[PDB]
Parts: structure tokens; C-alpha cells; sequence
């Protein structure tokens, strides 16, 4: 169940050879120009790109129906589920009398990117999307309304749908 | 002077020298970035442990109200030019610590930040990103022409 | 892609956009909300 | 012996490190919480809740977020009777309001007042 | 009741109260109550007097011997008028079990330090009084070891808000990082989330 | 007034002060200070600027996220001054260099300027304008800065007649050219000077009092088309202002009774015109309101100069109190 | 109402230790202020510690002023030590804010405050 | 199918737009006003509506698992068609 | 493996070890980035019949701690537990 680490003329002849002819030095050096004479493992980015998987967190989007109209149906449980509180959700029925959204704020400098959000939604339109690439250059940038998860969704449906495929039976 | 710009800027922008400031989960995150995966050393991305010698400086995890002086004086020892980039969450916007009593709300109070770099830890792919963005705002630079205008 | 193509939707994007951030077409922030509460407007007949 | 006497209020407002404006310009309230009339239960009415008074929320400049100022604003503290809730009202100093609990008359329900022979309780339809 | 339900002991439940009526007959002078879980933890409830002459003993008698200080916590209820409740949990190797030793103090009120039985304690009680304010009688060095060297107030009392009462910003004017009163952006939504029906029938108080 | 100009909050960063604010050349230095007490009532600031954005780094942390708009403009485009100012309710103008550049010599940077920014804020409406120009500017005046002065406060009380124009004497921080240069003139030699300065009388005022008071004729609607008198609570000699700055820099004082440096191609160290304006003595204006006529506590040089010139010492008298140093003497 | 004591058994007691305390804060004001190369005079330090013990003579109960003087005792240690910085002595001289409005009707032009 | 203020801003979806007097206009100098082009209204105004041959129908938006809970209409009414919740579509009755 | 046999030789002396039998670097051996879906299975309690929640709830079983003694003959000193047994040396590697 246990084991005792460290408790351990030729011999002594070897150990003084060692000493000054330094053997397990030359081991060392050995490995070293081993590893020297090995194909790098640097990927040549950013023309090639490290692997990921269909479950990746990325970039907030808002998906649609196949049919042009929106996903939301406001019933805020991505803000309620929100660790972070960084979903903010103000809804009105609109003139067809559908329970649509008005405001649709996520705040990306205080989301986690831990996707309860786009398990919580009872319609899929929340999706933590695989974009991964999205650095700004202003603070205000990263603080998307909802037009910019629209036109977000509408941008990488072409590969979120297909993620979705792939990954739904799953969960 | 539009050709000597054209010069300075590539100089700067291919021998970034950042700092070893890191303070959480997202200076692990910068250790796998400096992995033989992805090889910062490639970019001419050396790290230097003084700020005295050090070009730019991703400020990585959360700042604390006992961490801005600190994160101020070192930033004020780094010789011009400078550039400020921002990392993960924490030091974004305060992230998932945003409404904490200890925690400053995003380090952009601090410092002036350059390259926001969004994610909890951002992937190592997407720092290069942001590093590469920070190389190409570095090249199209206008010194030497606004000089010569004004 | 070229054996396995995408599904096509009538609001997807024909033109992929790389990051925009530093150049005029990038994105800034607003509310898309109209104005919560109203103000009196003062009639314009005098008021003798 | 080990033990001295103290004849005098507890006041402990110089070492909670509370700023001088939020104790004396702060009316704290403490009452029982109504039931939601949507609902039936009543074990939201079990325990007395002390909270404060609301400040201004304005909109951000930005997208209209509620920016505000008060620190207090999402203090509600839970206590078991009114006494203590009394006690730790007057122990940080803050001037209180106390409402009492409401409860509800036990009635008298029967079910044959439905089916009345000379009276009007008699239903128009079950 | 096989499949979801976590399986239930009574050897050592037996075994725990055992040795809780073994601890309050040894002990008669300060222990209080001694209760044990459904999930068989044993907890010992002394007068605050008490915390010294009790913990030595867990230490050094041969029938206990728990040699090790785990966790040192104070808890805030401000329902009682002794609102700090100070936890310490104890682990016994030769037994190989664990040990709640429980006690009460208010603000005012100083408590022993344990620094003299477990010298752990010499950092742990001293972030107790950076977070809530109990102060420990003699011991050898008492600073904040969490908090802002400025900071006033104990953060981790149930009355302090969760947002402080200042804010840092650094100041061009002064050249300098400064304290302002706090202003956030968005204020932090207070969400209402208990359930108004009765959550548990085995843990009905009675009413008034 | 509109609902989203209506004032709110308690006055603090992220509040609303309903002000809408231009700052015309706030890269510089009273451009750098009023933004950053601009930006802590939380005011919208539009910056434009004609230098690097790199430059204008330093503005980015004084406000909150998108209190201070950036924006590219030309001292010679009005189109992009009526970009900047098509929306502002307050429009400040602080340009000025000390040195003719090679494109922009005096009379560009101060009359041309101000009265394009003076039109283009009358034809746009702008409710409030600020000008900054000197104490000392006078049409009669030995040096072309004064005089320039003197026709482009003229033509902005001219073009805009509810203008407020402010004088200040002489401000000195900690990023001046005023101590500044009497400190670093020490580096030429024995401190160059005109009759060892006993003739000339010098008021400088203090940088937070100037801003102070630009912050207070903003707020204060009493204030509009006067002509204020930013002039500091004493007066010295330009000899004690000299002997003064020596004493508290704790260098050994050498002195003895300006176009050489002015055609570097950096930024010039000193100028012809600098030692015409350093011998122009401080003129008195009584009738003028000054900083007293809006509520700000005037700062004299002796608790300030120690700020300013704490970093001209070196690690010898690096170490030296508040109060060890004999303060310089009034007239 | 009887009370297990700390360190004062009476007033006088605690009033003994306060007089230290500001003894112990008179004494280290000049070399707090030319350590910390503080741009303020001795006198404003100094005046500062008398406000402060000023604002906090309010109090009758013997554990609360002990409870003071040992907190008082923390920032001492912590002052004396080079464990601060230059901003966390400022703090107390508040700098950035601008006087607030004091009497009914400023207020009452300002805000809703009470 | 975008309307235009006279204040030369695009008009979202949600009726927004900021005033001509309003100062905020300003953080859209110099830069774009991004709105979405897409009308979810005038997307799902042109589709058709399916008669079906029982009085209640179920709907779950197609895909099974990958659109919305199941939520049966009925059709009972001859003057207006059935809406669907969650998705916007409409059925009704050839009778 | 694109390196070539003098390289390989040259690798497996430094080393010392047959570097090419265990490579560091991924090839087509893993498996593929595309798979079939799946067929999730079920819990226990997804039947029909005799599945009363009452009769499996968790949460419900949970008791109130048992007080022992409460402050409102010769019995034999008793210990928390019986002690902890000697651990056994390990018969894979002892590293004796
Ligand atoms: N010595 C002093 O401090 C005194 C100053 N004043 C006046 O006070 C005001 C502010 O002073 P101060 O801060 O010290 O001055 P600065 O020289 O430090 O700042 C001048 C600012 O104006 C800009 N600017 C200058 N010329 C032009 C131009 N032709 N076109 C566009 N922008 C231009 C500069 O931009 P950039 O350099 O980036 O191109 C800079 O941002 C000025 O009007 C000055 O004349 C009055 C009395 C004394
Ligand atoms: S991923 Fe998590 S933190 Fe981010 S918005 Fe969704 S729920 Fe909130
Ligand atoms: S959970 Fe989904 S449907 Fe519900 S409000 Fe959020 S995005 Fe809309
Ligand atoms: S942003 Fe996320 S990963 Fe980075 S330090 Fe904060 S919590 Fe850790
Ligand atoms: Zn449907």
C-alpha cells in the first residue's frame, strides 16, 4: 500500500570515476541534444489553428428559425441562470403580439463563458458559439446589444447549426 | 519621413519584450501560450522580468485593492513607448469578482489599456490574436508624418 | 465543406467580415430602448 | 472575579467602519414581509426582515443600465422575532421603523352554507 | 431507496454519540450540547471560558488524540446576541476521525486563543478578526493578513454590504490611486428566489 | 433641456453632470487637467485631437466607458470642427504653442483658430463658449505671442460676444514650463538672466485653481461674457521667484546678469519670444473679476513649488521635509 | 450587564491607553511625513490625529475605546514598518472629492439626498 | 426593411432611434450604427399558413429536439388562425 | 517520422531509450475528429410501474441532528473509531 522513496572498491571506484569524468552529466547532455533532433511541435499560426472540439465556448450569438424570424421568446432564464449577472433583459410584446425582446444586453468583460446560459434557454437562441478570435481595441466594444448578437448569429449560423447537429444528442 | 516610420514601426512591432506580470489563473493560460504549441518566441516575443527593459505588459488575473498601487508603480517604471494589454475577465471588467468589495472594476482605471483580450482564460489561440492585433496597430503608426505636418 | 456543404438560410451572411475594431465600421454600444417616461409638452395658446 | 460592569447602550457605530452619513441619515424599516397575492403560501411571512429605504437609480449614459449610489441598497438581513431585530437596530445606530405582524383572522368555513334553505349564502352555480 | 439515495451508517453513528456522551461526562464544566448529524459528524457546543481547557485535551488524551487542527471558522448569525460562532474542526489520525468544537462570542467579547494548543490558529483566528472583528486574547501577532492595509470594517459580517463603502481609481491630478465613494454602473440585481411553500416537514419549528 | 442632459447621480464618476464638453487641443497640459476634473463629475468630453492617438493615451482613464469621445480634426478644416462641435453644449479652447513651427506660425494658432472654432460654435448653436488667453496680452506689447493674443481674444469677443475669456497670469504644475524651465536653465549654466530679474513682478497661479475656475464658469450661468482674471494670491521678483525655485531644488545658486536653442528639430528648449515674455512684467487688472468671484481658495507658491520641483533634486536632498527650506520674500 | 474586560478594567485605565496612543502618533507624525516623502506639512499630520481622536471622543463603553486603542495600535504598526504606501497615508487627507453641499437649499439644488 | 429618421440614423427593430436634439448622437461620429437588416416581422409576415385536416395540431418547429416545446393549437374559431407561441406560425382550418 | 534513419540511431543512443516506439508528437492512430451519434442510455427510475417519487426521495430522508446531551455503572473508555491498521509494505515496488 505504501513505498519508502529514497531509502536506498568497485562501487566506490564508479562513484569517484563519476565524479570526475561527470557520467550522469553526459546523460543529461545526451537527453538534451536528443530532444534537440525532434520535429517542434509549433503550429504555424495563425495560417494553421490548435484543435477544438464541437462543444467550445466562444462568442455570444442569437441563433433563428429556419423561417427568418427570431429565437427569443423572453423568458429571462439565461439572466436568471447567469453566474455572473452579466445578461440584462428588458421584454415587450411587439405589434403582432409575440413575446419578443427589446433589450437583449450581455456585458462580455463580465461573462465567465461557462455556457449555463446556452444550456438554460428552452428555445437554443442564447449559444455560446465557437468564435474564439474576437479581441477589441475599446472597452465599449466588448458590451454587445442586441443587434450585434443578431448579426453575430446570423454570421456563424452556417457552423453553429452544424455544432448543434453534431453535439445535441448529448445533452 | 513616411519611409523612416515605415522602418521604426516594424522594429518595434517585431522585438516586443513583454513582462512576467501575471497574478492568476490567466498567468497559467499565458505559461500554455509560451508552450511549444503555440511559441511566443517565434513572434519575437522574448520574456524580461524587469520592467526597465520590458516594451509591453498583459496584465493577467484580477486586480485588487491591494495590487493597484503595485500594478501603477510598475507600469510608470516601463520607458516609453508602452502599450497595456488587457486579459480575461477579471482584469476586462472585474468579471465574475465584479460587484466584490475587494476588486477593481476592470484594470482599465489603473492603467491605459490598448488590446482588450476577451475569455476566462482566453485560449492561447486567441492571445496571439490579440498580440498580433497589438502588432498590427503598432505598425500602422503615424509619428514621423505627424511630425513632419506639424 | 466542399463535399459536406451547409445548410442554406435566407439571413445568412454571402460576405464573411473580419474584426472591424479600429477601423469606422466598427461597433459602439447603444440602447435599443425608447424613452421610459414622457414630458408635458407646454400648450402654445397665451394664456390670457 | 474576572469580569467588569458596563451600565451603558451599546453602540458599536465607531467600530462597524460604516461612514457617518449612512448611520445617522439611514431609517432602516423592519415588518414581516407580505405574502404574493399570485401565490398561497406563507412561509415567506415566517421570519421578520429588516431593510432600508431606496435611493436613486438612475440610467447609465451608455445603454440605460440602473446606476446607482446607495452601497445599502441590497442589505436585507432575516431575523427570527422583533426583539432582536429591535436589539441590532438600535446597536449600529440606525433610527428604525417597526410595523407589526398582520395575521390573518382564523374564519369560519363551512361547507352546507352552499346549500342554505333560508338565508342568502345559497350559490348560483358549483 | 437503493439507487439516488445516499447509504446510511449506524456503527458510526453509534460509535459518535459514544463518544460524545465519553466527552461531555469527561468534561462537565464547559460543554454545553453535543449533537451528531444524519451524516454521522460528531459537534460539541462548550461555553467560549471553555475553548482552552477542552481542545488541549482532544489533543493530548489517549482515547481522542486528534493531533490535527483542520478548519478554523467563524460564522455570522445576527439573530442571537452572541452573533459570532466560532468552529473549530479537529482530526484524530491514530482514530482516523473528525471532530466539531463549537462556541459563541459577540463583538466586545474576547475570546482565548488556541495559538497555545494548535499553532495553525496563529494564522487562522487572525483572519477571523480581518473578516468579522472577534478579537483573541494574547495572541503573538494580530494584523490583517486579507483585507487593504486602509480598510475599515469587516467585510465578512452580514451587515456589510457586498460592494464596499470605497472605490480605487488612479487620479492624474495627484498622480496617485485614491479612494472614492462607490459608484457602479449597473447596480447588483437582488434577486428573490425562495420558494413561499414549506421546504422540509422534518425541520418544522414549532410556532409562537 | 433634454431628459438625457438632465443632471443625476451623486456627482460621482459614473453620474451624469448634463455638460457636453469640447476641449479643443486637450493633449496639452490645462487640456489634460480640465479633462480630468471634467471626467470625474462624469461629463461628456469630446476630444479631438491633431497628434498620434498613442499621445492621447493618458485622457483614456480620467472618464468612464464612453464619457470621452475622441475624434480626428485639422486647424484648418471647418468641417471637422463642426463634426466636433455639432453636439456639445460647452466648447473650450485652450490651442497654443510657445514656438512658430514650420506650417503654423503665430497669428495661425492664435487668431485664425479660435475664430473659426468661435463661428462654427455660433453657427452650430453652442450655448457656452470658454476661451483661454493671457494676463499680459497686449497689442503694444514687446513680443509677437502678447500681441497675437491681444487680436484673437479680440476677434473672439468680436465673433462670439457671450464668450467668456479668461487671463491666466502664470500656471505652474507639475508638467509647466515655467518652474520647469527656470529649473532646467540650470543645465545651460550660471542662470542666464536681465538684470538679475529685480525689476520685473511675476503672479503665477496655481494649475488646480485655473481649472477650478474654468469648471465653476461652466457651471455658473453668471459667468457668461465677462472677462476674468485667473491671478495667483501674491506677487513676487523675478530674482526671489528665482532664488526660491534654486532653494527648494537645493542647488547651489550661481546666477549672473534665446534663439540658439529655438531652430532645433525637436521641440525647442527655449525661444527668443520666452525671454521676451520671461522680463514682461505681471500687469494689474482691479476692475477685472478674478478667482476669488467664483469660490476658489487661492493657492499660494509655497506649499506648491516643493511639488513642483521635488524631482530636480537628486538623491542627495532627495530626502528633505516640507518646511526646511526659507520661503521667498512678497512685495 | 456584566462583561468579561479585555484590557481596561475602568475608564481611567482606557483613558491611559488612549493618551498613549496619541503620544506614540505625535511622536512618529514628522518621520511618517519625511519617510514616505509626504508633500504636506507636520502640522497638518499632526492636526489630522487630533481630528480623528476628536471624532472617535463619543464613547462611554470601556471595550469599545480598548477595542479603538488597539486598532489604533494596528495602524500604528503598520505605519512605523514600511507596510503602506504613499496613497494609503493619503487616504485620510481626501484630495479628489469636491466639498460636498452642506446646508438645505444647495441640496436641495443638487439631489434628493436627505 | 429599414426606415429612416430625418436625423440621418437607421431605425432598429425596436422602434429606436435617437432625436435630432439629442447629444448622444455623438458616439456615432466617426464611426457606424449597427442595426440589424433582417426584420424578424417582415421575415415571418410572408410565410404561409398551413390548413390542416384536425381541429387542435401540434407544433414544435421543426427538427423535433432542436426547436420548441410541443404546444397544440386549437382551431376551433373560424375567423382568426391559430399562432403557434414560440415560433410565429400560423395554421388554420380548410372548413 | 519524417526524420530519417541516422537521425533515428543517433535519437535512441542520446536517449537511450526507443524514442520511435512511444512518440510524443499525434498521428493517425488517435480517433477521428467525426463521429456516428450516439444512443444515450436511461436511469433507473424511467419506468411505468411501481415509480412512486415518495418511495425514492432524497432529500425528504434527511433527518435533524440527534442531541445527545442537552444543557436545555463502570462503562469502558470508548474511542471515535477502532484505530487505524498498520499500513501494508507494497509487493509491486517496495523500493527496498
Ligand atoms: N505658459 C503657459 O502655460 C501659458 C499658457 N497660456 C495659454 O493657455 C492655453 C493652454 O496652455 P498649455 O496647456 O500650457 O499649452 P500646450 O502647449 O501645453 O498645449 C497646446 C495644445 O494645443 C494643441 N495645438 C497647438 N497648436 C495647434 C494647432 N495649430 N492646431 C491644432 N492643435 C494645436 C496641441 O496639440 P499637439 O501638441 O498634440 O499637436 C496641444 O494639445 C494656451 O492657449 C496657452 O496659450 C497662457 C498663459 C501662460
Ligand atoms: S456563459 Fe455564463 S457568465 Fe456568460 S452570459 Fe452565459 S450564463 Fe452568464
Ligand atoms: S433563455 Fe433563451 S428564450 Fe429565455 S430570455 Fe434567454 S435567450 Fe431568450
Ligand atoms: S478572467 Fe477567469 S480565468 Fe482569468 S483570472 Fe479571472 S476567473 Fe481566472
Ligand atoms: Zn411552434
Amino acid at each position: 500500500t505504501y513505498k519508502y522513496v529514497n531509502l536506498r572498491m568497485k562501487s566506490v571506484t564508479d562513484r569517484a570515476a563519476q565524479t570526475l569524468l561527470w557520467t550522469e552529466l553526459i546523460r543529461g547532455l545526451g537527453m538534451t541534444l536528443s530532444y534537440l533532433f525532434r520535429e517542434p511541435a509549433t503550429i504555424n499560426y495563425p495560417f494553421e489553428k490548435g484543435p477544438l472540439s464541437p462543444r467550445f465556448r466562444g462568442e455570444h450569438a442569437l441563433r433563428r428559425y429556419p423561417s427568418g424570424e427570431e429565437r427569443c421568446i423572453a423568458c429571462k432564464l439565461c439572466e436568471a441562470v447567469c453566474p455572473a449577472q452579466a445578461i440584462t433583459i428588458e421584454a415587450e410584446p411587439r405589434a403582432d403580439g409575440s413575446r419578443r425582446t427589446t433589450r437583449y444586453d450581455i456585458d462580455m468583460t463580465k461573462c465567465i463563458y461557462c455556457g449555463f446560459c446556452q444550456e438554460a434557454c428552452p428555445v437554443d437562441a442564447i449559444v455560446e458559439g465557437p468564435n474564439f478570435e474576437f479581441s477589441t481595441e475599446t472597452h465599449e466594444e466588448l458590451l454587445y446589444n442586441k443587434e450585434k448578437l443578431l448579426n453575430n448569429g446570423d454570421k456563424w449560423e452556417a457552423e453553429i447549426a452544424a455544432n448543434i447537429q453534431a453535439d445535441y444528442l448529448y445533452r | 519621413v513616411a519611409k523612416l516610420d515605415d522602418l521604426i514601426n516594424w522594429a518595434r512591432r517585431s522585438s516586443l519584450w513583454p513582462m512576467t506580470f501575471g497574478l492568476a489563473c490567466c498567468a497559467v493560460e499565458m505559461m500554455h501560450m509560451a508552450a511549444p504549441r503555440y511559441d511566443m518566441d517565434r513572434f519575437g516575443v522574448v520574456f524580461r522580468a524587469s520592467p526597465r527593459q520590458s516594451d509591453v505588459m498583459i496584465v493577467a488575473g484580477t486586480l485588487t485593492n491591494k495590487m493597484a498601487p503595485a500594478l501603477r508603480k510598475v507600469y510608470d517604471q516601463m520607458p516609453e513607448p508602452r502599450y497595456v494589454v488587457s486579459m480575461g475577465s477579471c482584469a476586462n471588467g472585474g468579471g465574475y469578482y465584479h460587484y466584490s468589495y475587494s476588486v477593481v472594476r476592470g484594470c482599465d482605471r489603473i492603467v491605459p489599456v490598448d488590446i482588450y483580450v476577451p475569455g476566462c482564460p482566453p485560449t492561447a489561440e486567441a492571445l496571439l490574436y490579440g498580440i498580433l492585433q497589438l502588432q498590427k496597430k503598432i505598425k500602422r503608426e503615424k509619428r514621423l508624418r505627424i511630425w513632419y505636418r506639424r | 465543406p466542399t463535399v459536406k456543404p451547409p445548410t442554406a438560410r435566407k439571413f445568412i451572411w454571402t460576405n464573411h467580415k473580419f474584426n472591424l475594431s479600429g477601423t469606422p465600421q466598427q461597433y459602439v454600444p447603444y440602447s435599443t430602448t425608447r424613452k421610459k417616461i414622457q414630458e408635458w409638452v407646454p400648450p402654445s395658446t397665451p394664456y390670457k | 472575579t474576572q469580569l467588569i460592569t458596563v451600565d451603558e447602550k451599546l453602540d458599536i457605530t465607531t467600530l462597524t467602519g460604516v461612514p457617518e452619513e449612512h448611520i445617522k441619515t439611514r431609517k432602516a424599516r423592519i415588518f414581516v414581509p407580505a405574502r404574493n397575492n399570485m401565490q398561497s403560501g406563507v412561509n415567506n411571512t415566517k421570519k421578520w426582515k429588516m431593510e432600508f429605504d431606496t435611493r436613486e437609480r438612475w440610467e447609465n449614459p451608455l445603454m440605460g443600465w440602473a446606476s446607482t449610489a446607495d452601497p445599502l441598497s441590497n442589505l436585507v438581513l432575516t431575523f427570527s422575532t422583533k426583539e432582536d431585530a429591535i436589539a441590532f437596530a438600535e446597536k449600529n445606530g440606525w433610527s428604525y421603523d417597526v410595523e407589526e405582524r398582520k395575521v390573518p383572522k382564523p374564519k369560519s368555513k363551512s361547507y352546507g352554507a352552499n346549500f342554505s334553505w333560508n338565508k342568502r349564502t345559497r350559490v348560483s352555480t358549483k | 431507496t437503493r439507487p439516488t439515495v445516499r447509504p446510511r451508517n449506524d456503527v458510526a453513528h453509534k460509535q459518535l454519540s459514544a463518544f460524545g456522551e465519553y466527552v461531555a461526562e469527561i468534561l462537565p464544566k464547559y460543554v454545553q450540547q453535543v449533537q451528531v448529524s444524519c451524516f454521522s459528524e460528531l459537534e460539541i457546543c462548550i461555553h467560549p471560558d471553555g475553548v482552552i481547557p477542552v481542545l488541549t485535551f482532544l489533543r493530548d488524551h489517549s482515547n481522542a488524540q486528534f493531533k490535527s487542527l483542520a478548519d478554523l471558522t467563524a460564522v455570522d448569525i445576527p439573530t442571537r446576541q452572541n452573533r459570532f460562532e466560532i468552529v473549530y474542526n479537529l482530526l484524530s489520525l491514530r482514530f482516523n476521525s473528525r471532530i466539531r468544537v463549537k462556541t459563541y462570542t459577540d463583538e466586545l467579547t474576547p475570546v482565548e486563543s488556541s495559538v497555545s494548543v494548535y499553532k495553525a490558529a496563529n494564522w487562522y483566528e487572525r483572519e477571523i478578526w480581518d473578516m468579522f472583528g472577534v478579537f483573541f486574547a494574547n495572541h503573538p501577532d494580530l494584523r490583517r493578513i486579507l483585507t487593504d492595509y486602509g480598510f475599515e470594517g469587516h467585510p465578512f459580517r452580514k451587515d456589510f454590504p457586498l460592494s464596499g463603502y470605497v472605490e480605487l481609481r488612479y487620479d492624474d491630478e495627484v498622480k496617485r490611486v485614491v479612494a472614492e465613494p462607490v459608484e457602479l454602473a449597473q447596480e447588483f440585481r437582488k434577486f428573490d428566489l425562495n420558494s413561499p411553500w414549506e421546504a422540509f416537514p422534518a425541520y418544522r419549528q414549532p410556532p409562537e | 433641456l433634454h431628459h438625457a442632459v438632465i443632471p443625476h447621480g451623486k456627482g460621482g464618476r459614473s453620474s451624469v453632470s448634463g455638460i457636453v464638453a469640447t476641449v479643443f487641443g486637450a493633449t496639452g497640459f490645462l487640456g489634460r487637467y480640465l479633462v480630468n476634473h471634467l471626467g470625474r463629475m462624469g461629463s461628456q468630453v469630446i476630444v479631438p485631437y491633431r497628434c498620434e492617438p498613442y499621445d492621447t493615451m493618458h485622457l483614456r482613464p480620467m472618464g468612464d466607458l464612453g464619457q470621452i469621445i475622441f475624434m480626428d480634426w485639422n486647424g484648418r478644416d471647418k468641417d471637422s470642427i463642426r463634426r466636433a462641435v455639432e453636439h456639445s453644449n460647452v466648447v473650450i479652447n485652450l490651442v497654443g504653442r510657445e514656438w512658430e513651427t514650420k506650417n503654423f506660425d503665430f497669428e495661425d494658432v492664435f487668431v485664425k483658430i479660435p475664430q473659426a472654432i468661435a463661428q462654427v460654435s455660433k453657427e452650430a448653436g453652442v450655448e457656452k463658449f470658454i476661451h483661454i488667453s493671457h494676463l499680459n496680452a497686449d497689442i503694444k506689447s514687446s513680443s509677437k505671442y502678447l500681441r497675437n493674443k491681444a487680436v484673437g481674444e479680440k476677434e473672439v469677443r468680436e465673433t462670439f460676444p457671450e464668450a467668456t475669456i479668461i487671463k491666466p497670469a502664470d500656471i505652474f504644475g507639475r508638467e509647466d514650463r515655467f518652474l520647469n524651465y527656470f529649473a532646467n536653465i540650470r543645465w545651460f549654466g550660471g542662470v542666464p538672466l536681465i538684470s538679475l530679474g529685480k525689476k520685473t513682478v511675476k503672479q503665477p497661479v496655481y494649475i488646480v485653481d485655473v481649472t477650478k475656475g474654468i469648471i465653476n464658469a461652466i457651471k455658473d450661468p453668471d459667468a457668461r461674457g465677462k472677462t476674468f482674471a485667473f491671478v495667483g494670491p501674491n506677487r513676487y521678483l523675478l530674482f526671489d521667484l528665482v532664488q526660491y525655485v534654486f532653494a527648494v531644488a537645493h542647488r547651489p545658486f550661481l546666477p549672473y546678469p534665446g534663439r540658439l536653442f529655438e531652430i532645433s528639430p525637436f521641440e525647442p528648449w527655449t525661444t527668443r519670444d520666452k525671454v521676451e515674455r520671461i522680463h514682461t512684467t505681471d500687469r494689474t487688472l482691479p476692475h477685472l473679476p478674478g478667482l476669488e468671484d467664483l469660490g476658489v481658495q487661492a493657492t499660494p507658491l509655497e506649499l506648491k513649488a516643493i511639488e513642483v520641483l521635488r524631482r530636480h533634486r537628486t538623491y542627495r536632498w532627495l530626502s528633505s521635509e516640507i518646511e526646511d527650506v526659507q520661503p521667498a520674500k512678497t512685495v | 450587564t456584566s462583561v468579561k474586560p479585555i484590557f481596561s478594567r475602568d475608564m481611567n485605565e482606557a483613558k491611559r491607553r488612549v493618551r498613549e496612543l496619541y503620544r506614540a502618533w505625535y511622536r512618529e507624525v514628522p518621520n511618517t511625513v519625511h519617510l514616505f516623502q509626504l508633500d504636506i506639512s507636520v502640522k497638518q499630520g499632526r492636526d489630522k490625529v487630533r481630528e480623528m481622536f476628536k471624532k472617535n471622543a463619543h464613547v462611554t463603553d470601556p471595550r469599545v475605546v480598548d477595542l479603538l486603542v488597539i486598532k489604533g495600535k494596528m495602524e500604528l504598526e503598520e505605519t512605523i514598518n514600511v507596510w503602506k504606501q504613499r496613497t494609503h497615508v493619503m487616504r485620510f487627507f481626501h484630495e479628489t472629492e469636491a466639498p460636498r453641499p452642506k446646508d438645505f437649499l444647495s441640496k436641495f439644488y443638487v439631489g434628493h439626498d436627505p | 426593411g429599414v426606415r429612416t429618421s430625418p436625423t440621418g440614423e437607421k431605425v432598429t427593430h425596436t422602434g429606436q432611434v435617437y432625436d435630432d436634439e439629442d447629444y448622444r448622437r455623438v458616439r456615432f461620429v466617426g464611426r457606424q450604427k449597427e442595426v440589424n437588416e433582417n426584420f424578424a416581422i417582415d421575415l415571418i409576415a410572408e410565410q404561409p399558413v398551413s390548413q390542416v385536416g384536425s381541429r387542435v395540431i401540434s407544433c414544435d418547429g421543426g427538427g423535433g429536439a432542436l426547436g420548441h416545446p410541443r404546444v397544440y393549437i386549437n382551431l376551433d374559431k373560424e375567423t382568426k388562425t391559430g399562432t403557434c407561441g414560440y415560433c410565429g406560425l400560423q395554421f388554420r382550418q380548410q372548413h | 517520422a519524417s526524420a530519417t534513419r541516422l537521425i533515428q540511431g543517433l535519437r535512441n543512443w542520446a536517449s537511450g531509450r526507443d524514442l520511435q516506439a512511444k512518440l510524443q508528437l499525434r498521428y493517425q492512430e488517435i480517433s477521428k475528429r467525426t463521429q456516428p451519434p450516439p444512443k444515450l442510455p436511461v436511469g433507473p427510475s424511467h419506468r411505468l410501474s411501481n415509480n412512486y417519487y415518495c418511495a425514492r426521495d432524497g432529500r425528504r430522508e434527511a433527518m435533524p441532528p440527534s442531541i445527545v446531551m442537552s444543557s436545555q455503572s463502570e462503562k469502558k473508555a470508548v474511542s471515535p473509531a477502532p484505530p487505524i491498521k498498520r499500513w501494508e509494505l507494497s509487493q509491486d515496488e517496495p523500493y527496498l
